[PDB]
């Protein structure tokens, strides 16, 4: 009944998930991790990627493919009650974004910027390259859309035409693969090295502020708690 | 670590190391490791890379493993960035505490200005004992003797949680009240204004006049205490000194110089002349940072690291003594699992087929002549 | 659905929070983006907090999402802590990053890698918006405090790491021995940065007003 | 992404002969090398990066498109 | 009736024009049109100049001066019957345009890019240019205002207010002036050499970019087809 | 300078290190032009089946 | 050195020395490349008629 510690899911699943990581090149950071031409590369590092490329797609697959198919075609008629519990869920779906935006945008990125402080680059393919670029994006990405999709399937209000700002917050994710991707690449010509000050990593401040349509999504999820018959109660009670 | 992937010519052809040596290979922390050795900028300096005019004495390390305590190129101290100018050789010496207990690959760099850091050989150096127990203690102009481990940690951290708590302070307090979906509505159908008021607008300039206040009577109270502060010291030093080095007796020139595909080996016509006056063989080819040697002519001792080292890696067609004012043509090969290993082999994805090394010749009494060499090298697959 | 207004109460609490907790992480997650990507690490090392360049372009490069969410959130909520809201995700994402990572991770002391102090700003320019509610009034003397105040601000942290050592023969400051050992691979600054915010907390005010937009699409 | 990452490959079978090595007078030289030097005028990262900034030069045009699309009158 | 091959001359006059030019150039490339200081260059090359010129704004205001006058004045009511006809011979004049274009645009321009590449420029005036920039632009621009002068004193429609999308069809033309001019006067100063990529060529880009506006006025005109009381009889039967 | 002769007589004749010995007047010339043509097809017959 | 100390409109004073560009020359500073041998005055108090 209400809103569950469905939510609790949602929080630990990637504080787990992450943590386990954060041990896992904690001890092969250094062992395999340091020299890529090395065979203990290509098995405890190369191989991960591979891994997880490939349960992404999977996952992505089965995650938006679900709630697609399992989207209310009889919304039209459903009650304020589940308007809510929906609507909450939805909120839930939000913190999930939020917590894995976290960990890739801010964790990740700027672990990466320390990595590249203490060794110099033996390929685009190194430990925190693969967990920041190739396992953090694409993840919080997934989420992205699964929100998205909750909310157009699960929600009227949502469900009538293509929210801009929610759209802009889960493609600017998207979009930030070439954009943190020329990151390494543009800076190449003019100077190689990683100076994050250089205009190859412009698309990545450009995509990270789309994170800002946050503030438009969250607007109109409380304009949709307030259709959905809420906030009349204890409002106009105050 | 980092070489290896970057371009097989950069690596040849920007800077040579050579008579590196280093004073312990095992250290206990809190110890000193010193490396001494010479570099010279080679005379064809890749355009790609902008000429040394800034360039800086660096560490090759997984970070502060060891701190460095001085460098030195020249006599001189080297903090800041230096003007390196092609063509000339260079003494440095960098000097080395251990702070974290491990087995460390240390090398030797240039920060090169415009595009690259400049990757010398890596030797594995070991540091036993426990980071609690490293010091860096330091003297200043104004009497204190602080620990640069430690130094200043206790206040950046106090005035970061202040300042944040501050923060958090001002979110807090309107925060008692209900966040959103009242006060967003409030706002639409009739007017807000009734969401703040006095008890509110004077806490606003409460905070206002506070922070102000604090940051000014903070400031001036770390001028109080800290009376005597400079700028951050910077700024290019030009005026490097160079080694002075005796125009070299022996002339080489470089005929054909070709690598086998799928290989490990490179050979080249040299005809070496021996001007100067004792015979003379050849004991080594250097090319980047892989040392090929005539184990017959020359042995190193310093413990060049074991992977960059090739013993009998370089075999020569005919190596007896070359009279003086005898003139030769040999056919030389430099082969070495370290050809493949450090991928020097990996010129062929390369834009530019040129190589540069340093050949170094003996007299009869073990005296040395270092002729540089470079070339165009040619691919044979068939 | 709902039952009493008292229940109401509870949701809008609960929803509070949770809201709360996504503004701010999506915020953390997207601010730290940006002050990473459109900058040459000055905020890493105590030897590039130096008078011109960091004393410049911080406060500049960083009015933009405060500016920003300060146009929605005290124009749509009067909730005036947008500011600072802003400059507490990139302080915390920040501190995590250099505790765990710059020293957990790779062993860089802390008093070596500590951020910049960004909160004063922040306040400013939130109680500034707050009191005479006109966007051009903070755009001009908000901004102007956020770009003054930030040097005087880090001053109580920096200054101990500028006392003079004659370190080898060579004047440096603590800063520099501590950027030279640990081993990586002039108030006119200030309102040139107060002047400059200026026309960024303006633009990005504007920017906001798109990143507010609650259209549907087809 | 494809329009980017295509294009390459997609040269690649007439470039391809035009890459075979030659020792052209003691210097290593392409046979492409040695035509622009003969007839006298007067790395799939780069793919990626190609394909990554197409995107928003794609985005871009489509509305530049919307512009040139438009169906006005003037006076 | 209905509409004639009034368009094979429209067709065949720029070949024919042009091909004669081709070869004109092709005997006097080589032949006085590497020396311009002699005087064989002031007398087959200069002269050829001053003659377009003079030929172009003749024809120019004999040109659109007759299509201005003959101007229908009593629109109001003239059949579906010859909208069609008219709206035809628009349609010719539209190949025109599209044709002088190519050879414009395309054809004598990349020439031109040939040429720079074979020989090194003694004049602002060399053959490809009297050819390319003073006789291959008018013709085409003079086509391209023809062509919306017949639309707006020919058909209704296009005799209401201005064509935004065929004013810039026609006048981005008229604009390359400067635009393909400041091709070796901006390349002079960093860098003399005709490199394509520098700035001084942007302005030429941006013009051409502008004979997308055909998108725009084909739109137009099919609509103008439309309201003439046409696509309802096969439209409908389909 | 002045030559005499015929353009069909030049050669430009060039020994690879992969063996064969080619013109480079026109080495190379058939297969590029398969590819335009063949790519080229493909594009009007896509155009084409929708016309 | 400095040939007058004291002198009348329209007479000349002239002025000689030698300058050594330092070896060690700032960063901040482009080298002379394009240098400009100028007299240091409030304005056309005196008019330069030649410099070597």
């Amino acid at each position: 009944l209400l809103d569950k510690k469905w939510l609790t899911f949602a929080l630990a699943i990637y504080t787990v998930f992450y943590l386990w990581v954060r041990w896992y090149e904690g001890v092969y950071g250094w062992s395999a991790g340091l020299d890529s031409f090395a065979p203990e590369f290509e098995t405890y590092w190369m191989n991960f990627l591979y891994t997880e490329i490939v349960l992404e797609i999977v996952t992505a697959s089965i995650l938006w493919g679900y709630l697609w198919k399992t989207r209310d075609r009889n919304l039209a008629a459903l009650t304020p009650r589940e308007e809510l519990r929906r609507n909450f869920t939805h909120l839930v779906w939000l913190v999930a974004y939020a917590w894995a935006i976290y960990w890739g945008a801010s964790y990740f990125t700027e672990q990466d910027g320390t990595w590249h402080q203490t060794i110099v680059r033996d390929t685009d393919f190194t430990p925190s390259h693969i967990i920041e670029f190739y396992l953090s994006y694409p993840i919080y990405i997934i989420t992205g859309f699964a929100a998205f999709i909750y909310a157009k399937t699960r929600l009227p209000f949502f469900a009538k035409g293509i929210s801009l700002p929610y759209l802009v917050l889960v493609v600017g994710p998207f979009m930030i693969l070439p954009n943190v991707g020329l990151n390494e690449w543009g800076h190449t010509f003019w100077f190689m090295e990683e100076l994050f000050v250089a205009p190859l990593h412009y698309g990545f401040v450009i995509f990270g502020w789309l994170a800002l349509a946050v503030m438009g999504t969250l607007t109109q999820t409380f304009y949709s708690f307030a259709q959905g018959g809420l906030g009349q109660s204890l409002c106009e009670a105050v | 670590h980092g070489e290896k992937s970057q371009a097989a010519f950069m690596r040849m052809r920007t800077i040579h190391w050579y008579d590196l040596s280093w004073s312990k290979e095992k250290v206990k922390i809190n110890e000193t490791v010193e490396i001494k050795g010479k570099f010279h900028v080679f005379e064809g300096w890749p355009e790609t890379v902008d000429e040394p005019d800034v360039a800086f004495l660096n560490v090759g390390m997984p970070g502060p493993v060891f701190i460095r305590k001085e460098s030195y190129i020249g006599g001189q101290l080297v903090p800041r960035s230096v003007r390196l100018e092609i063509g000339k050789t260079y003494d440095f010496r960098v000097v080395l505490k251990a702070r974290r207990p491990g087995d460390w690959h240390v090398h030797t760099m240039m920060n090169v200005q415009g595009g690259g850091p400049i990757i010398g050989p890596g030797k594995w150096i070991t540091v036993e004992g426990s980071m609690s127990e490293f010091r860096n203690p330091v003297t200043t102009l104004t009497g204190q003797t602080v620990d640069l481990e430690n130094y200043n940690e206790g206040n950046t951290y106090f005035w970061h949680a202040f300042w944040f708590a501050i923060g958090v302070a001002w979110i807090g307090y309107w925060s008692r009240r209900p966040i959103f979906i009242p006060r967003l509505l409030m706002v639409d159908a009739g007017r807000a204004d009734e969401l703040v008021s006095a008890t509110d607008r004077k806490v606003a300039m409460g905070f206002l006049a506070a922070t102000i206040l604090i940051v000014v009577m903070a400031m001036s109270s770390a001028n109080s205490k800290y009376p005597i502060t400079i700028p951050l010291q910077a700024g290019t030093m030009r005026g490097m000194k160079p080694l002075e080095l005796p125009a070299p007796t022996v002339s080489v020139k470089v005929e054909d110089a070709t690598y086998r595909v799928p290989g490990r080996a490179m050979r080249m016509k040299l005809t070496i002349t021996n001007h100067g006056n004792s015979p003379i063989r050849l004991g080594e080819f250097y090319t980047a940072s892989v040392r090929f040697l005539d184990s017959d002519v020359y042995k190193d001792t310093t413990g060049y690291p074991e992977d960059l080292l090739a013993e009998d890696g370089l075999s020569v067609s005919d190596n007896s003594p070359l009279a003086p004012g005898e003139t030769r043509t040999v056919d030389v090969t430099a082969s070495d699992a370290a050809w493949e290993v450090y991928r020097l082999s990996d010129i062929i994805y390369d834009p530019d087929s040129r190589f540069a090394g340093l050949l170094f010749f003996f007299d009869a009494t073990g005296n040395r002549q270092v002729v540089q060499i470079d070339a165009p090298l040619i691919p044979s697959f068939m | 659905a709902v039952r009493s207004h008292a229940e109401a109460v509870q949701v809008s609490r609960t929803i509070d929070w949770m809201a709360l907790f996504v503004v701010f992480f999506v915020i953390v997650g997207s601010y730290h983006i940006h002050a990473m990507l459109t900058m040459g690490d000055w905020d890493f090392w105590s030897d590039w907090k130096d008078r011109r360049l960091w004393v410049t372009v911080t406060p500049i490069v960083l009015v933009t999402f405060p500016a920003a969410v300060q146009s929605y959130l005290w124009e749509r909520y009067r909730l005036p802590w947008g500011a600072t809201v802003c400059v507490l995700g990139l302080l915390l994402g920040e501190w995590i990053n250099r505790y765990f990572n710059f020293w957990g991770w790779t062993y860089f002391p802390i008093n070596f890698v500590f951020p910049a102090s960004l909160v004063p700003g922040a306040i400013i320019l939130d109680t500034v918006l707050m009191l005479s509610g006109s966007y051009l009034f903070t755009a001009i003397v908000g901004a102007m405090g956020w770009g003054l105040i930030f040097y005087p601000g880090n001053w109580p942290i920096i200054a101990p790491l500028h006392v003079p050592v004659e370190y080898n023969g060579m004047l440096m400051s603590i800063a520099d021995i501590q950027g030279y050992n640990y081993v990586r691979t002039a108030p006119v600054s200030a309102f040139f940065s107060a002047f400059m915010s200026i026309l960024i907390y303006f633009m990005w005010h504007f920017i906001g007003r798109w990143f507010s937009n609650e259209r549907f699409l087809q």
